[PDB]
């Protein structure tokens, strides 16, 4: 079948550069125009740039017109996009997709129009400011009662957390990360259980944060 | 002067029809002609499923329509089935570069299950957190459907919006959604009021919850 | 024979 595997994606810092990869397989890839579209956290789709078949004419949009350069290689069905100067504006996922031509004549005239009909999968590109930073992890002391973690501003993800050293798994959860403000993610783990058992029960939530290389194991008492 | 516009948002129910439009697409003669929709399931690559305004590529089912009058574009899907929700976006020709735009994106839900009013729980700032000259209130939102709410701090019983951060909705593991907001003060800030609030609005209702320093 | 080229980045009619 028809395939599009694009690489190269990562995280950066502003100034930094990139360079994607993608490989075509399945058609002719001389043939069609190929393109560059990306897409930001949550939201729409906006095309980057292009290349003509024969590589000559070259497209961009002009927020990246000077610091992002298209080239393909038709020997080795390849399409590439060097990213220099990345901004934090320029952090989305990247796909490379196929231009195929949809013509209608009409003698006096011709519609010859474009659309992408083959997409990737795309690659991830982070431009933060953030640097690599351990989280603070803080007690959120508590019928049933609830009782969790809080932990605080660490970078990049992911942390994974886990209760009296995995004895507790029931009524545990675990909250997807909000990215704040300054660049820092933070989550929160929280856990149900019963109120009579606050006074003899231990309960320690385990913290890791490989990027930095921590471990934290942080009792939650009463 | 140029700039698709679609809801962010849509829902329907299983066997019925639903519309998405578009405004902004191109009246010019030439490019009147140019427009098309992309289909996107979350974490997978956009697919192709109306060009040329209406036209389908071959395996896309005919319950996906596309029509056109004057700037307006519109999808069109009939009998909605449970795999139909995605994101939708519409692209469209423009007279100046890039020459080719993409809307927003609309978020087609399908409404599989009844309806499920959030939990909330909220945590005070911690003494170890306040000991280290900070303050963060935590605000854990679950089991909600539809997956769309929206949160409001309250200083006392006044609106609060510096220092708040709230995540995007997230699907959990029972298919119910999930989402946090955190808002941070000085430990001054949080020993100086009667007590803060975090209320949370789904399909027109409210859960408000209140802690205050102890 | 009016030709109408349109795709992303480009768009011009050739006579």
């Amino acid at each position: 079948q028809v395939q599009l595997v694009q690489s190269g994606g990562g995280l950066v810092q502003p100034g930094g550069s990139l360079r994607l990869s993608c490989v075509a397989s399945g058609f002719t890839f001389n043939n069609y125009w190929m393109s560059w579209v990306r897409q930001a956290p949550g939201k729409g789709l906006e095309w980057v740039a292009n290349i003509k078949q024969d590589g000559n004419d070259k497209y961009y949009v002009d927020s990246v017109k000077g610091r992002f350069t298209i080239s393909r290689d038709n020997a080795k069905n390849s399409l590439f996009l060097q990213m220099n100067s990345l901004r934090a504006e320029d952090t989305a996922v990247y796909f490379c997709a196929r231009e195929f031509s949809s013509y209608t004549d009409h003698l006096e005239y011709y519609y010859d129009y474009y659309y992408m009909d083959v997409w990737g999968k795309g690659t991830t590109v982070t431009v933060s400011s953030a640097s690599t930073k351990g989280p603070s992890v803080f007690p959120l002391a508590p019928g049933t009662a609830a009782l969790g973690c809080l932990v605080k501003d660490y970078f990049p993800e992911p942390v994974t957390v886990s209760w009296n050293s995995g004895a507790l798994t029931s009524g545990v959860h675990t909250f997807p990360a909000v990215l704040q403000s300054s660049g820092l993610y933070s989550l929160s783990s929280v856990v149900t259980v019963p109120s009579s058992s606050l006074g003899t029960q231990t309960y320690t939530c385990n913290v890791n944060h490989k990027p930095s290389n921590t471990k934290v194991d942080k009792r939650v008492e009463l | 002067q140029s700039a698709l516009t679609q809801p962010a948002s849509v829902s329907g129910s299983p066997g019925q029809s639903i519309t998405i439009s578009c405004t902004g697409t191109s009246t010019d003669v030439n490019g009147y002609n140019y427009v098309s929709w992309y289909q996107q399931y979350a974490g997978k690559a956009p697919k192709l499923i109306i060009f040329d305004v209406s036209k389908r590529p071959s395996g896309v089912s005919n319950r996906f329509s596309g029509s056109k009058s004057g700037d307006t574009a519109s999808l069109t899907i009939s009998g909605l089935q449970a795999e139909d929700e995605a994101d939708y976006h519409c692209s469209s020709y423009t007279s100046s570069t890039p020459y080719v735009l993409f809307g927003g994106g609309t978020k087609l839900t399908v409404l599989g299950q009844p309806k499920a009013a959030p939990s909330v729980t909220l945590f005070p700032p911690s003494s170890e957190e306040l000991q280290a000259n900070k303050a963060t209130l935590v605000c854990l939102i679950s089991d909600f459907y539809p997956g769309a709410v929206t949160v409001a701090w309250k200083a006392d019983s006044s609106p609060v919006k510096a220092g708040v951060e709230t995540t995007t909705p997230s699907k959990q593991s029972n298919n119910k959604y999930a989402a946090s907001s955190y808002l941070s003060l000085t430990p001054e800030q949080w020993k100086s009021h009667r007590s803060y609030s975090c209320q949370v609005t789904h399909e027109g209702s409210t859960v408000e919850k209140t802690v205050a320093p102890t | 024979r009016k030709r109408i080229h349109i795709g992303p980045g480009r768009a011009f009619y050739a006579t």
